[PDB]
């Protein structure tokens, strides 16, 4: 931003856009290098009552894998999942 | 005791593969010496191949000797095409290691190796 | 509709999809006839092939076929039918409706050790 | 070789100057990560994942954290999920900048490299402010993230994302409409959908061939289902469509970054289960339980229930997966890394058949390959 | 044979009469948490870690002392068992000092391991902890009674196995200290074994103190040669 | 001969030509140093791909067992004088992969290293500091004075 | 207060000093032996003892969360001063 | 058929790639590790460990680090029971020393024994 | 169990179990076990001699369409007599799903290759031979892809040590990079990090 | 959800005129000349330094209490959490009975600079400090002992304390 | 300092000519900055 107005106009013409609106070099507009100290919030289980650990344990709820068929009617043909639905063309920039 | 064969049905076919591998290695030793500019004689390389073949000559399992033949084929393919370097070929000939002691008195003098 | 491209590279558009689909479904039924009746693969593949043949017989429109069959483009449906015919030929080749060839050792699928 | 990515040995049978048989000899950067992982705990094995793909660091961190959290049956707080998605999109922009600029340098246009490496340095400064290291952050951890965002960072992120689209437009003017750049990639490296799926290709390659598949849209993870964005789809399989797809992916990454900055919720940054995530240093020095958990977490490591899983994320190169098998101890039994670069370099033999040598180095460039990831 | 049939988690097992709940659960294959019980010492039952629930019974029993009966179904991992274990860990760590980084039991401590694998992960104690003055019993045991939890393995070992009868518990309530009440040098031929049977870092091997750490050590089995016992 | 030594030390230290030898993360850090933010070319440092026209070599990345003959041959093809700058921790002492089965424990075992740059990856400002330290090492060379004394 | 072994080498605060016949002293020729001149014991020795008005006293080392974990020291004895485990500070009672 | 019969002992010393001196001169040890007496948990004595002997560990000339020459000094293998450990030890030609596991004897603990009337098991303090 | 516990899906578990029954009923010649994990991931464990007739089914059946080979992995478990555990990971795009096919092999037992089904395995299982030693039958081009050219031994076996048996250094005596027996300046400190208490009650193996 | 990239006489004459007269080449040259006339982002090293953060991971240092007595209490958490095994600790009680260290060696050519030790230290003794310009000439000079770490801590305490004061509330 | 310049060029240092006995008129080093000025110069805080 330390450049003259004729160089500004020459750059704007040769690039075809307003370069000085969005500069690629940072200036005073950014946040300051020093900040006030924060106060970090607490989680959901920092209570004092009804907070027994056995009712919210994540690791202990893991179960061993369930064996379906083990080697020690006209059932319908099944699939692993319903088929993936057809993708919708984007209404914003369809490129068409 | 019933096992799946790979290439060799019996010991005779595995010995045939071993002889084929030795034939190919004895053929390709002079070209390996000449192409890599190895500074050793042809006899040194050929007797090195003989020494390795006699070193691995204690196996009675057809599958193990078959896998040894396959790995020798891998080494032959990496040697015939220039994928190795001078150092990869020369790694067989240990030239930097000092001769280790073998009798009990010298090993007793050196260290605690049993 | 006569679409110029299907969107996928290396997939030519077929002019008449109904005749090709009917030919493929009749051929896979003929091939699956050789499978013994007690095989589960024959039952399930015959069921889904008859269902797809009924769907392709009932409606004549290409877009409604691609929406009802939900297999994407009709070229993908034709390719899947050809792959299923190849699988059926390999299936009568392999004969996998026989029982277990070998049983695993007692510590083969035990995790953890 | 400058067109080679540092470690590569392409042995080719030049029939005059066209290739008939091309073979990539690799392993010059095989460190053997997957043997060093099993001798270390999960927290110690986390920084090993920063160095596989060293332009997609936080995405590999996210994949490892997702594997460990799927095994541990725990999930991060929503703020941690939004932070992970925002920094994964910044990582995607980093990787796409590096890949496009290095491809243009390897073809011959050497100006956009210097044009956008300062933006890459700006995002490196963002990594510096958020984690403390310019490249290897080790910021995404199992249980969420490691630290909260510092005050005043998001204004810098918003300013940079506001001013980056002009740079994207500048690059797209400088390369897309250039006739010399076009004529290097009209019908070079053409692939078909059947050979895209059968060769194990994932990501842009599939989207180069018209295949509609993206792991962020079909099998979503943490908060990617709460963000609306577009997926570019090519139409010819050439390198031109893949480069256009990467540029459009950069634009959609800017869109996702804006959605992330306008939707960050308040809350904590770790899983409040102190037996997995470490406690805060303020309450460690006051509570006995927090001190015990800090001691045993930083000396032994949290236990993982036994079992094997294979998770997969949409890395900027494609599909990045890990097969993690745990035997119940504090160290993984077997950690295998599935990478897109392995299958891409395997399919390089098929994609480069019938082209001149400069077209082979163009095909090498059009696959975003990092060989630390390839050799693991 | 007079082996009666009991149940652990719905699985039947036959035990001799007089077998405790802890012994039956060990026979099935679960090691019940404990602090004061030792398989080579007399039963004390004064830590309540081993509290498990028998079904169709509205009270938790001490598995280290209570004998089993016919048809008893020991619910080893039900809700109230875990609640009792968490409460016992909260009470145990209520007065424990924050001394893990200066401790010689760190990495080989029963309290830390059982606190992670059974206890909770945060403290509701917002008050001041107790501080017990240290003693000395010789140049073989570094003595820090601030970390003692009054498990009373000291007194049982000194009375039953060592047979010297000089250690005891002086006081009543929260001010009870496990000491000798005098400047008495506790010195026997099996003194250092008390260092092995302290589940906390209250008693430390004095020559070994502040020198190493269990996770960095290599363990090699060997035979003692200083006597003919072998 | 003291002033002529001062001349040729100035000519070599102000026109250093490194070679494009990167292997890993650290290569991307070198490319970040060569960005307009830090601008190696202002110091007389312009990248040259051939070893026959290069002055120094900055080994960036992990030197594996499949890479040691390549690095040794590339170093042996450079004309005198040559300087080697180790970079990162992988090329310093192995770093993260020191105990691995296929990583050379520091590239000192293959080539003689002049300047050690510590980091993982070292910051580009620190790398510029290391290159300036190498320039100051070149400046205090005493070739012609020692030749005159001998 | 560093002490000087008569081989010429300074002695570190851990008490290490190379003997006169040790060959490894040749690593120190043409260079210098770097040793911290701020001895920790001789810097904590002159710190005064604080008299408190209660039986037990809590020490965190100062600064709150910037110090060591808070430890409670008992001053029931009237012979030895209660020294902190982490910081090395010693307290006592005025009685 | 597609199967052959091999009636010889499995010896794969020639395919593991190990040097000769680390085959005949190394004595492996198969054992159940003893419980650390400072603790009370018995989970660490559940599976069999196969280890090797300890070679020299000298001091480094620089700072006295533990410099070693044995590559097998940190090799610890875990097996479910004894027979697979013996089979793996004899499969690689390693001469092995096997120690049987030591199950503790089930004691007879009585709480009433501390309050006897005509026995020496009366406790002195509680 | 809301905030810090992973949510559980049961419809996906039911559908994966139904597809596992479907696969185990269509192919009873080779399929041994079918198991669905707690986080909804199907696993099929089959005989090695049925590696190829199963996989092509999962590539060609209209109800499976697992057209992508994601990852191919071998796992070394020295306890079992078949110490190598080959793992195929398959991805189906039409049905948007993932499956795992597992089998076993020892050192000397060959396994039929999968390059006739998935061409990506043309590299993948090749790397397996570079790392473990599992030989694959009828591979087109089988050679080492990761380790050194002169390297002897398979590094990813658990009996192979962390540090190798040879280390490289330059030698001015022969002007060559030579391999010497490994001598580390500092030993790799082995840490005993396993807690001696019972980890999880739900994964308790029955005793002897 | 998805979009089609590259699926698109006056127009023919315009294309031929662009072919013969190089319109888009002139446009690209104009953008190149636009980037010629801007202010370059080259900072004047070493008289100028790049921006950093108070969390910057640099040179290892050993802090001290504000009474002269050293902070490390020989707890061996840093060497247990170190992913590179770069820390070697040997400890013994000194003359006053305080649990201190005798050997504290950091192999800085092994260290990966990931800051696990600076967050696992219970008394904030070891700190990944702020110094990054510490390149050496010999390999042995990058092998710090306890005296060098204590000297680095006493050298950089005046900014390490300020950085900790600025950053400690985020932890 | 000069706040009109862009970020990274808003704070700079002119080194001395004789620091700790050596002539630094030409051999200016990057590590001649004391720690308080090291904290200020690298844009870590706005307080000199
Ligand atoms: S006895 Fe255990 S819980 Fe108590 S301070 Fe020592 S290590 Fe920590
Ligand atoms: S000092 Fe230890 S063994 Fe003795 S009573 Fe206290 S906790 Fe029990
Ligand atoms: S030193 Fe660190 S940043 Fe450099 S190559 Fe090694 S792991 Fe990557
Ligand atoms: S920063 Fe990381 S690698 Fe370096 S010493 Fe600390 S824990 Fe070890
Ligand atoms: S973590 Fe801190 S107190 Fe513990 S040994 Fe390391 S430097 Fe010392
Ligand atoms: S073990 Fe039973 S109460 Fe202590
Ligand atoms: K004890
Ligand atoms: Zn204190």
């Amino acid at each position: 931003a330390s450049a003259t107005r004729l160089i500004q106009g020459l750059r704007n013409w040769a690039s075809g856009r307003d370069l000085q609106a969005k500069l690629q070099l940072r200036y005073q507009e950014i946040s300051k290098r020093t900040q006030p100290p924060p106060k970090l919030p607490v989680g959901p289980s920092h209570r004092l009552s009804n907070n027994y650990y056995c009712a919210r344990d994540g690791r202990r709820e893991a179960m061993p894998p369930s064996i379906v068929m083990s080697s020690q009617s006209e059932k319908k043909a099944v699939s692993p999942a319903p088929p993936i639905k057809r993708w919708e063309l984007s209404q914003d920039e369809p490129y068409l | 005791t019933s096992v799946k064969p790979i290439f060799s049905r019996d010991m005779n076919e595995a010995k045939r593969r071993v002889r084929e591998l030795y034939r190919a290695w004895y053929r390709e030793v002079p070209n390996t010496v000449h192409l890599f500019q190895l500074d050793i004689s042809v006899k040194q390389g050929r007797d090195k191949v003989r020494e390795m073949f006699k070193k691995n000559a204690h196996v009675t399992d057809p599958r193990v000797v078959d896998l040894l033949v396959i790995k020798g084929k891998m080494e032959l393919e990496e040697t015939i095409n220039v994928w190795k370097q001078r150092t990869h070929v020369m790694r067989f000939f240990h030239e930097t290691e000092a001769p280790r002691p073998k009798d009990f008195l010298s090993k007793f003098y050196v260290g605690h190796d049993p | 509709l006569l679409k110029k491209t299907t969107g996928l590279v290396g997939l030519a558009v077929c002019e008449t999809p109904h005749e090709r689909l009917k030919i493929l479904y009749t051929k896979i039924l003929d091939v699956l006839g050789h499978i013994p009746k007690n095989a589960a693969y024959r039952k399930y593949t015959e069921q889904i092939t008859n269902e797809k043949l009924s769907i392709v017989k009932a409606e004549p429109d290409v877009k409604k076929l691609e929406e009802q069959l939900q297999g994407g483009q009709i070229e993908e449906v034709i390719l899947q039918a050809e792959n299923e015919l190849s699988l059926a030929r390999k299936m009568i080749q392999w004969k996998p409706w026989e029982p277990l060839v070998e049983e695993p050792p007692a510590s083969q699928w035990k995790w953890p050790i | 070789h400058p067109a080679a990515h540092g470690v590569l040995r392409l042995v080719m049978e030049l029939s005059g100057e066209m290739v008939r048989k091309c073979d990539p000899h690799i392993g010059l950067l095989h460190r053997g990560t997957e043997k060093l992982i099993e001798y270390k705990t999960y927290l110690q094995a986390l920084p090993y994942f920063d160095r596989l793909d060293y332009v997609s660091m936080m995405c590999n961190e996210q994949a490892y954290s997702l594997a460990v959290e799927k095994l541990l049956n725990i999930q991060p707080p929503p703020r941690a999920q939004w932070i992970r998605v925002l920094f994964g999109e910044i990582t995607r922009l980093l990787n796409h900048i590096m890949a496009v600029t290095t491809h243009a340098l390897d073809i011959g246009a050497m100006t956009p490299f210097f044009w956008m490496f300062e933006e890459r340095e700006k995002m490196f400064e963002f990594y510096e402010r958020v984690s403390g290291a310019r490249m290897h952050a080790a910021y995404v951890r199992p249980g969420g993230v490691h630290q909260d965002l510092p005050l005043g960072l998001m204004d810098d992120i918003y300013e940079f994302s506001k001013n980056f689209s002009l740079r994207i437009d500048e690059l797209e003017e400088m390369l897309t409409n250039n006739r010399i750049w076009r004529n290097r990639t009209v019908d070079i490296g053409v692939v078909t959908a059947e050979d895209a799926l059968n060769y194990g290709f994932s990501g842009v390659m599939l989207r180069g061939s018209g295949i509609q598949w993206d792991l962020r849209k079909t099998q979503p993870y943490d908060v990617y289902d709460q963000v609306e964005f577009d997926v570019p789809i090519g139409s010819r399989g050439d390198c031109y469509d893949r480069y256009l797809c990467r540029v459009e992916e950069m634009r959609q990454s800017i869109r996702i970054i804006s959605q992330c900055l306008n939707k960050m919720p308040p809350g904590e940054i770790k899983v409040d289960d102190a037996k997995v995530s470490p406690p805060k240093r303020a309450e460690m020095k006051t509570s006995m339980e927090s001190l015990i958990h800090h001691f045993k977490l930083y000396t032994e490591g949290y236990q993982v229930p036994p079992g094997a899983t294979y998770t997969a994320i949409e890395a900027p190169k494609g599909e990045f997966g890990v097969y993690l098998v745990s035997d119940g101890s504090s160290r993984p039994y077997r950690c295998k890394i599935k990478a897109p670069g392995f299958a891409h370099l395997a399919g390089l033999d098929k994609m480069s058949k019938g082209h001149m040598l400069a077209d082979v180095v163009a095909i090498i460039g059009t696959q975003d390959i990092v060989f630390g990831e390839v050799d693991r | 044979s007079n082996l009666i049939e009991v149940f652990v988690d719905g699985q039947s097992v036959m035990v001799e009469p007089g077998t405790t709940v802890l012994q039956a659960c060990e026979k099935v294959g679960m090691q019940i948490p404990r602090f004061c019980y030792h398989e080579r010492l007399s039963v004390a039952g004064n830590c309540r870690m081993c509290l498990v629930e028998i079904e169709k019974a509205p009270k938790v029993v001490a598995a280290c002392a209570m004998p089993v009966m016919k048809g008893w179904n020991i619910l080893t991992n039900s809700e109230k068992t875990k609640k009792a274990r968490e409460g016992v860990m909260e009470f145990l760590l209520a007065n424990h000092p924050l001394d893990c980084p200066i401790c010689d039991q760190g990495g080989e401590c029963d309290l830390q391991d059982q606190s992670m694998m059974f206890g909770s992960d945060r403290s509701r104690f917002l008050e001041g902890k107790r501080a017990v003055e240290d003693k000395n019993i010789g140049p073989l045991v570094k003595t820090i009674m601030t970390r003692c939890i009054q498990c009373t393995r000291c007194i049982r070992f000194a009375s039953e196995i060592a047979g010297v009868d000089d250690l005891g518990t002086t006081g009543r309530g929260n001010d009870m200290q496990v000491g000798t009440y005098i400047e008495k040098m506790f010195m026997s031929e099996l003194s250092g074994n008390i260092i092995d049977i302290c589940p906390v870092g209250a008693l430390t091997s004095k020559p070994y103190a502040f020198t190493a750490r269990p996770w960095e050590t290599r363990k090699t089995e060997s035979i003692d040669v200083m006597d003919a016992v072998g | 001969v003291a002033k002529l030594d001062d001349l040729i030390n100035w000519a070599r230290r102000s026109s250093l030509w490194p070679m494009t030898f990167g292997l890993a993360c650290c290569a991307v850090e070198m490319m970040h140093m060569a960005a307009p933010r830090y601008d190696m070319d202002r110091f007389g440092v312009v990248f040259r791909a051939s070893p026959r026209q290069s002055d120094v070599m900055i080994v960036a990345g992990t030197l594996t067992n499949k890479m040691a003959p390549a690095l040794r041959k590339v170093y042996d093809q450079m004309p005198e004088p040559r300087y080697v700058v180790s970079m990162g921790s992988c090329a310093n002492g192995g770093g993260y992969y020191h105990y691995s089965y296929s990583v050379v424990r520091g590239c000192d075992r293959i080539v003689p290293v002049d300047i050690y740059v510590p980091g993982c990856p070292p910051t580009a400002e620190a790398l510029l500091y290391g290159i300036l330290q190498l320039q100051k090492k070149i400046k205090r060379e005493k070739r012609l004075r020692i030749w005159y004394r001998r | 207060g560093v002490r000087t072994s008569p081989t010429g080498e300074k002695v570190t605060h851990t008490g290490q000093v190379y003997d006169d016949e040790d060959y490894r002293r040749v690593r120190f020729v043409g260079r210098q032996k770097e040793v911290n001149e701020n001895f920790a014991i001789d810097l904590i020795a002159e710190q005064p003892v604080s008299q408190v008005g209660s039986r037990v006293i809590s020490c965190d080392g100062g600064g709150g969360a910037l110090g060591h974990p808070r430890v409670y020291i008992n001053l029931d004895k009237e012979t030895k001063t209660g020294t902190c485990g982490y910081c090395g500070l010693q307290f006592r009672q005025q009685h | 058929t597609q199967l052959i019969t091999v009636d010889e002992k499995l010896d794969i010393t020639t395919l593991t790639g190990v040097p000769e001196e680390h085959i005949k001169t190394r004595k492996a040890r198969i054992f159940v590790p003893a419980r650390n007496n400072m603790q009370s948990g018995v989970n660490n004595t559940k599976k069999w460990k196969m280890e090797f002997d300890t070679r020299e560990r000298w001091e480094n000339p620089l700072m006295g680090w533990a410099s070693t020459a044995d590559p097998l000094s940190n090799l610890v293998l875990t097996f479910s029971t004894k027979e697979d450990a013996i089979a793996f030890a004899e499969k690689n030609g390693w001469s092995y020393d096997v120690e049987e596991r030591k199950v503790p004897k089930p004691k007879s603990k009585s709480y009433g024994a501390n309050f006897s009337w005509n026995k020496r098991t009366r406790v002195s303090t509680k | 169990t809301r905030p810090t516990v992973r949510p559980r899906n049961d419809v996906a578990h039911k559908q994966l179990s139904a597809f596992g029954e479907y696969v185990a009923e269509i192919l009873p010649k080779y399929v041994q076990q079918v198991q669905v994990s707690c986080f909804s991931e199907l696993e099929i464990c089959i005989h090695p001699d049925g590696v190829i007739p199963v996989l092509t089914f999962l590539r060609d059946h209209s109800n499976a369409q697992f057209k992508s080979l994601a990852d191919l992995t071998a796992v070394d478990i020295p306890t079992r007599q078949n110490r190598f555990e080959i793992v195929y990971n398959l991805l189906s795009l039409r049905f948007n799903s993932r499956i795992r096919v597992k089998t076993y092999t020892d050192e000397l037992t060959p396994v039929e290759s999968s390059v006739s089904v998935y061409k990506a395995a043309n590299w993948y299982e090749r790397e397996i031979w570079d790392m473990f030693g599992v030989f694959f039958a009828n591979h087109p081009d089988l050679r080492r892809i990761l380790t050194d050219y002169g390297f002897e031994g398979h590094p990813f076996r658990k009996d192979f040590p962390l540090s190798g048996y040879v280390e490289l250094r330059y030698d001015d005596e022969v002007k060559r990079v030579v391999a010497e027996p490994v001598e580390l300046a500092q030993e790799f400190r082995k840490f005993d990090l396993n807690s001696p208490w019972e980890a999880f009650p739900a994964y308790r193996q029955p005793p002897e | 959800t998805y979009k089609y990239v590259n699926l698109r006489m006056k127009s023919v004459t315009d294309r031929a005129a662009q072919t013969l007269l190089w319109t888009e080449l002139i446009r690209g040259l104009g953008m190149t000349l636009s980037y010629l006339f801007r202010e370059p982002a080259t900072i004047n090293y070493p008289f100028e330094k790049g921006p950093l953060s108070p969390r910057f991971r640099g040179e290892h240092a050993l802090r001290r209490y504000p009474s002269g007595e050293e902070r490390c209490i020989a707890c061996k958490l840093c060497e247990a959490v170190c992913p590179a095994q770069a820390i070697t600790i040997e400890a013994e009680p000194r003359a006053d009975g305080s649990r201190r260290t005798t050997r504290y060696d950091i192999d800085m050519t092994k260290c990966i600079y990931c800051g696990f030790c600076q967050e696992a230290c219970p008394v904030d003794a070891i700190v990944e400090g702020p110094n990054f310009e510490f390149s050496t000439e010999t390999h042995e000079e990058l092998l710090y002992n306890k005296e060098k770490l204590l000297n680095n801590g006493d050298k950089w305490e005046a900014e390490i304390a300020a950085n900790i004061q600025a950053d400690y509330l985020y932890r | 300092e000069d706040n009109k310049q862009f970020f990274g060029r808003h704070r700079w240092v002119i080194y001395t000519t004789e620091m700790n006995g050596k002539n630094t008129f030409w051999d200016v080093d990057g590590s001649m900055v004391p720690p308080e000025w090291h904290r200020w110069l690298h844009c870590m805080t706005d307080d000199p």
